[PDB]
């Protein structure tokens, strides 16, 4: 029938996807995400694993690599990218847990 | 009430009339960022007087910072006789709604310019 | 060791995971991808996503950085990155960097 | 195993005693290349007989390719019991170290050449 369930990781892409694209559509260009997309993403859906609303723009200025305020598919996934290595390495210095 | 040790010298200018405070370092300082971690930055506040306040830079991720901030306390010689200058560390976890973990107040009236008040004052967790 | 309940994004992260502990489990050790696990894992579960199930050995030596033939609980991840970029990108890799 | 299908025509030639291995392409070819576009080639192989090695044109980026490269299988048509002529078709994205994907055989000694063989002979997949 129809809406058939795709491949786990299929699925797992399409999650994140529509999740990054509601908050690409925000304030203009639904592709990129841009300063206030990308501290709306975080600073609503995501204090936990990252827990920073004072100096979002450090990491911002530390995942895009044009600098020029809109962060790109690519860019924006470098973001999940850490936060997944953030999980399992947290501070490996002097405490990490969960 | 503890927060560690602090470092520092103190001198006195008679050019400009005003107490140099120079702090070294600060240790044992606890943590607030999560993950064993903080973001102790030291600011200088006064008494009714606040002809002055000076915030050092932001040292993020750090239990021991070492930057050596100049503070000058614009304060005539002759009012150090009213004036108690207090020192408190503020953390920027940059989340979490970050306090002063601790401070120290020295009475300049008890002591004396004659040359460099070079010790290592203990600090108190003296919260708000 | 393991993670509690987390919001949708963490969760959403977590589920690639998860993927990795039933993967890596054959060969040796529940926190490190094997040869066989890899070889099984991209001819079973990414034989679309991945266009290569062939040249999987090129793969492996460019993830292990350690030449240890043992795909830590890190290295492991940048598979997940490369193939997420998969969606995008086609043959606008590889290249050279020293 | 499965490697796809391919089609081809083969004769033989008395006036030179070998037989014209005359390929038109190949279909369902399996992904190997990143972006699901490798470059195969078939590149003849024989048995101990050994005679004969031909490479084919190098066809990047393509599952289905169509150009119809000549082989001429240099040995008397006499001898044609005793060789068995192998078909593997080698792919090569110019970076990774790969094997051939598949290849397909066919024994002479069970073929006549009364006057051609063309057929759409199965490709299997053959790791080495």
């Amino acid at each position: 029938m129809a809406a058939e369930p795709l491949t786990e990781l299929e699925e797992s892409i399409e999650t994140v996807v529509t999740t990054f694209f509601t908050f690409a559509r925000q304030e203009g260009r639904k592709d990129s995400l841009s300063v206030n997309e990308f501290k709306e993403l975080v600073t609503q859906q995501l204090p936990h694993l990252l827990k920073d609303v004072g100096s979002l723009d450090e990491k911002m200025k530390s995942l895009d690599v044009n600098q020029d305020s809109e962060l790109k598919f690519n860019e924006y996934w470098r973001l999940i990218g850490e936060l997944a290595k953030e999980i399992r390495k947290k501070k490996d210095l002097k405490i990490r847990k969960k | 009430e503890k927060l560690g040790k602090l470092q520092y010298s103190l001198d006195y200018d008679f050019q400009n009339n005003q107490l140099l405070v120079g702090i070294i370092q600060a240790a044992e300082l606890p943590a607030l960022d999560m993950g064993g971690t903080s973001d102790p930055y030291v600011k200088v506040f006064l008494l009714p007087d606040k002809k002055k306040k000076f915030e050092t830079k932001v040292h993020r991720k750090t239990l021991n910072p070492v930057f050596n901030e100049q503070f000058t306390f614009k304060v005539p010689y002759s009012e150090l006789g009213g004036k108690t200058l207090v020192m408190a560390v503020y953390d920027f976890d940059r989340f979490s709604k970050h306090d002063i973990i601790g401070e120290f107040k020295v009475p300049m009236n008890t002591v004396d310019f004659g040359h460099v008040t070079e010790e290592w004052r203990d600090l108190q967790s003296a919260e708000k």
